[PDB]
């Protein structure tokens, strides 16, 4: 049923600049649709699903405990740490800090998890090493934001990230037990409301994870579905448009609204 | 009705109960328990990667706790931003509050967070300060130009900053 396709190239004519999308079918991994699948973007807070998933590799493999607790100090917080600014007298398990990271885009959380890793290099070379040769990120939080116009720091295609998140999400990357967790988290997501979640009909599923960054940047990765149970995966990405924050949601959320009517 | 607020902020004060913060925040923007334990977390509007936002710790997890922290991003807006690069340089560890103020311009900082863990004592309060140059600081969006300054009894213990000119 094609017509999210018309209402991508609206929003292109409301926002004003680049609009990337694909829709992949979560089993056979087939792509259902796409738009600009291959242009790079930002992606602002969408990494922390990345992120997250590279701890729950190492600690699939031993490396790491979600029960291990971190201490911190004032010198690590940064702009937008919501719920690390909150502990930081008693510190945070490293499942607190993704859980913080996923469902609440705590940008403190998502730098001490990346230094757990050893940073955005070695997040880079975990995307590398299952077949994301694509994906990059170069820069901690708040950097990472920029959006610096043809800078490649810190990007991904839509058509990158979405098949990345299908392999984390039901290959078997990951274990079953950190597959729960990861969706889970993003299930949970609190703060992705006016994008996708706002065209969501009733009985629906729906694991995100959105993000927002400089010069008019913001985007989505979902795995969604009817009959609560999910079945697609959607990213969407713009940066670019001089439109108001307002304005940038109302289009992504209508592109959702067309992908769902014509499921 | 109404979103929390820088207003709203300023309003509620340490000593205050749980209720006293809810009624002057409005409940509606408020929650507790979860990531936030036995604090009170009430959302502003929208803004960048979450929402302007206040978090309010008490003395302990009883019903008839008091205030004892108080926490913001993006509600308060410098009354006067004058910090620049160079002036992040003359800061110095050890300085006090009064000091630093004098360097960075005793309009560029808000409050960023405020604990006193001997409540109703001074002793020991950390104080965290959030300082922004001429157009630095953003309610709705990133930041472009801030710094972050720490206290402990009044006196500076360390200080970082970003994108400051």
């Amino acid at each position: 049923h094609p017509e999210t396709l018309v209402k991508v190239k609206d929003a292109e004519d409301q926002l004003g600049a680049r609009v990337g999308y694909i829709e992949l079918d979560l089993n056979s991994g087939k792509i259902l649709e796409s738009f600009r699948p291959e242009e790079r973007f930002p992606m602002m807070s969408t990494f922390k699903v990345l992120l997250c998933g590279a701890v729950l590799s190492r600690i699939d493999a031993g490396q790491e405990q979600l029960g291990r607790r971190i201490h911190y100090s004032q010198n690590d917080l940064v702009e937008y740490s919501p719920v690390t600014e909150k502990h930081l007298t008693d510190g945070m398990t490293v499942r607190e800090l993704c859980s913080a990271a996923i469902t609440m885009s705590d940008n403190t959380a998502a730098n001490l998890l990346l230094t757990t890793i050893g940073g955005p290099k070695e997040l880079t070379a975990f995307l590398h090493n299952m077949g994301d040769h694509v994906t990059r990120l170069d820069r901690w939080e708040p950097e990472l934001n920029e959006a610096i116009p043809n800078d490649e720091r810190d990007t991904t295609m839509p058509v990158a990230m979405a098949t990345t998140l299908r392999k984390l999400l039901t290959g078997e990357l990951l274990t079953l037990a950190s597959r729960q967790q990861l969706i889970d988290w993003m299930e949970a997501d609190k703060v992705a409301g006016p994008l996708l979640r706002s065209a969501l009909p009733a009985g629906w599923f729906i694991a995100d994870k959105s993000g927002a960054g400089e010069r008019g940047s913001r985007g989505i990765i979902a795995a969604l579905g009817p009959d609560g149970k999910p079945s697609r995966i959607v990213v969407i990405y713009t940066t670019g448009s001089q439109a108001t924050m307002d304005e940038r949601n109302r289009q992504i959320a209508e592109i959702g609204a067309s992908l769902i009517k014509h499921w | 009705a109404g979103v929390m607020t820088g207003a709203k902020f300023t309003q509620i004060q340490f000593g205050m109960t749980r209720q006293q913060v809810l009624d002057i925040a409005g409940a509606e923007n408020c929650e507790t328990g979860g990531s936030f334990g036995d604090s009170i977390h009430c959302r502003g509007h929208a803004a960048g990667d979450y929402y302007a936002y206040a978090t309010f710790g008490f003395t302990s997890a009883a019903a008839d706790a008091k205030v004892d922290s108080k926490s913001q991003e993006k509600l308060l807006a410098p009354s006067a931003p004058t910090l620049t690069l160079a002036k992040f340089n003359q800061v110095t560890v050890g300085m006090t509050r009064a000091q630093v103020l004098a360097t960075v311009g005793q309009g560029s900082c808000t409050t960023w967070s405020e604990y006193y863990p001997a409540y109703p004592s001074t002793a020991g309060v950390t104080l965290s300060l959030s300082c922004f140059d001429v157009d630095g600081y953003s309610s709705t969006g990133f930041y472009r130009g801030s710094a972050h300054l720490a206290f402990t009894d009044g006196v500076l213990q360390g200080k970082r900053q970003w994108d400051l000119v």
